[PDB]
């Protein structure tokens, strides 16, 4: 509760935030584990990168392996996207940001994936305005390499170790950053909150 | 350079992605002239399959609309994918207007394309029906509102001006002659910052203290603080003042369109608006409730409907930011209407909403998309 107005707050003044512990311990094991039961089904697959017709798996940009969540899949899934709801609506009462919905996924990078320096944000759709990412992983260590790295204003560069129960939320319009390999397994839940566009379809 | 948006329409075989490669090799000759790395998103939805070209006349900027298949057309001209402040209209000397030629002059009245120019192409096979042939089409356009009589038309052969090899003047004399043309007919089109204000509505606010506020993205224009302004929509209308503009906690002396940012008004109650509506210059936009409009039905493998519908089709009907439920009226004769089908049809709305001719809209069974539409003629 009070560290969603952390989170609203640290958006306005830096454009970035991060939690340790956004989630109870508990919970985070459970998405750690759905995760795993959906990689066990073959139904994580390589994901892509671009919009549209132009949308393309490339691998020396993006190597993690992903999979869309919807409400009804699983308790912990339907648990994590009312937190998440719960952030969308803060972000919109504080900041008039205009966030209408939430796509995120699992995703899987196996140990030497990576993915290099990108913008969320599309080039030719500007839908996307706040990026969320949640971490899933149990004894992180610095030897396991695999942080966010994250290029802030003035040359300003900050690493973020995937470790359970972290969050991360950043403007996708602004916040360049990068995976850097890592040497164990890395779960995780990625997702972006947008805005409305120039057409409902 | 003015970016002005422009595309090819016609029948098949015509010659339109011919003439499409010509106006970039006439213009890159005769006038001047990287990957996305963000990740991927869910949906995807309609897939439009639509080829896009630049060139540059010495006067502005051509941005260029071509289409493989007539189906493609009519998704792309109908969702706005593909809109144009101008259409070049391909028909041939050769075979003379077709089934998709009328359809298609039909399709940009229905969808509100301003201008239209013709291109009469395969001029190389020919002569004496070029008279016959103009006199037509002026008709066919006239037939649907267009000025046929007072319309521009060019003859020449695209192929030739591609390969130009200029043979008479018909090569790449007339395509110079075609750009030239929307150079002077296609007036300059007005930027969504320079048309009046409008916002629709998405939450409803009291900051304790500052008043009542109102959040969304700004469609077009421009607000500034004390402009007056109307509350139009599923509800009777309603004036107020603009005292404020903010965005990320910080205070604005003005909105722009494209921003996301919260409205503050003078006196409004929270209860007095709603989702839905739009924040609007006054009596630039009314409400209405009855319209004619060009439907497009998504298809099953697009997340339509896997089954067709019939008269009393009651469906949601998504105006910006609310929904709303609408009587539809078909053409006679019309039972049925299949998944990945397009038609006209007059809908009745149970509350009145803010729109204008060529408004863009989604039909909706039970949240998800399962057509796109588009506003033709207000009637109520
Ligand atoms: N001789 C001649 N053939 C043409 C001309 N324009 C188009 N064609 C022929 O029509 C073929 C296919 O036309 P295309 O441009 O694909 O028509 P579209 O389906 O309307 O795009 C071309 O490759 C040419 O063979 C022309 O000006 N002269
Ligand atoms: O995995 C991370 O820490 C960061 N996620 C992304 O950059 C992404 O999926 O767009
Ligand atoms: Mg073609
Ligand atoms: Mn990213």
């Amino acid at each position: 509760h009070p560290m969603l107005a952390a989170v609203v707050d640290d958006l306005a003044t830096h454009g970035w935030s991060q939690q340790a512990h956004f989630l109870p311990a508990d919970l985070v094991r459970a998405l750690a584990a759905e995760c795993r039961r959906r990689d066990a089904e073959g139904e994580l697959n390589p994901a892509g990168v671009g919009r549209g017709a132009t949308q393309e798996v490339r691998e020396t940009i993006r190597g993690d392996q992903i999979q869309w969540i919807d409400p009804g899949q699983a308790e912990a899934c339907d648990q994590y996207l009312a937190a998440m709801d719960q952030l969308r609506l803060a972000i919109n009462q504080g900041l008039f940001l205009g966030l209408e919905d939430f796509e995120c996924h699992f995703a899987l990078y196996p140990p030497g994936a990576f993915y290099r320096r990108h913008l969320d944000r599309f080039r030719d759709d500007d839908r996307r305005m706040v990026s969320a990412v949640l971490y899933l992983n149990e004894g992180w260590q610095p030897h396991d390499g695999g942080q966010l790295r994250m290029f802030l204003a003035d040359g300003v560069e900050h690493d973020v170790e995937p470790v359970a129960g972290c969050l991360v939320v950043f403007l996708s319009g602004e916040v360049p950053h990068e995976v850097l390999p890592a040497g164990r397994e890395r779960l995780s839940l990625t997702g972006w909150f947008r805005r409305r566009g120039n057409d409902p379809f | 350079l003015p970016h002005v948006n422009v595309g090819t329409i016609g029948h098949v075989d015509h010659g339109k992605t011919t003439l499409t490669a010509a106006l970039t090799r006439v213009c890159s000759e005769v006038f001047g002239s990287k990957i996305d790395s963000a990740p991927e998103e869910k949906a995807r939805g309609i897939t439009i399959n639509t080829a896009h070209v630049e060139y540059n006349s010495t006067i502005r900027h051509y941005a260029h609309v071509d289409c493989p298949g007539h189906a493609d057309y009519v998704k792309n001209m109908i969702t706005g994918a593909a809109q144009m402040d101008g259409a070049i209209l391909v028909c041939s000397a050769a075979d003379g207007p077709m089934p998709q030629t009328r359809e298609h002059i039909l399709l940009s009245r229905q969808v509100g394309v301003p201008y239209i120019v013709v291109f009469l192409n395969k001029a190389d096979l020919v002569a004496e029906l070029l008279e016959l042939v103009e006199m037509e089409v002026r008709d066919l356009l006239s037939t649907y509102d267009f000025p046929g009589d007072d319309t521009p038309i060019i003859i020449g052969s695209a192929r030739m001006a591609l390969e130009g090899k200029d043979d008479n003047e018909m090569g790449t004399t007339a395509v110079k002659k075609l750009v030239e043309t929307l150079d002077s007919y296609i007036p300059e089109p007005v930027r969504a910052i320079d048309q009046p204000f409008l916002m629709p509505i998405e939450d409803v606010f009291s900051i304790s203290g500052r008043g009542t506020v109102v959040t969304g993205r700004i469609e077009r224009g421009i607000v500034r603080v004390q402009d007056p302004l109307e509350i139009v929509g599923l509800r009777d209308t309603t004036t107020t003042t603009c005292t404020g503009v903010e965005m990320f906690r910080k205070l604005l002396d003005e909105g722009r369109a494209g921003e996301n940012c919260g409205v503050l008004l003078r006196g409004t109650k929270r209860d007095d608006v709603e989702r839905g509506q739009v924040l609007v210059k006054p009596g630039s936009v009314k409400p209405h409730t009855k319209f004619t409009a060009e439907v497009y039905v998504l298809s099953k493998e697009e997340g339509g409907r896997h089954t067709p519908f019939f008269k009393g089709y009651r469906p949601q009907f998504y105006f910006r930011t609310t929904d709303v439920t609408g009587n539809c009226e078909l053409p006679e004769g019309v039972e049925m209407v299949m998944p990945g089908d397009n038609i006209q049809m007059t809908v009745t709305l149970i509350k009145t909403i803010a729109m204008e001719d060529g408004l863009r809209f989604a039909i909706r069974e039970g949240g998800r998309t399962v057509g796109a539409g588009v506003v033709a003629k207000i009637i109520e």
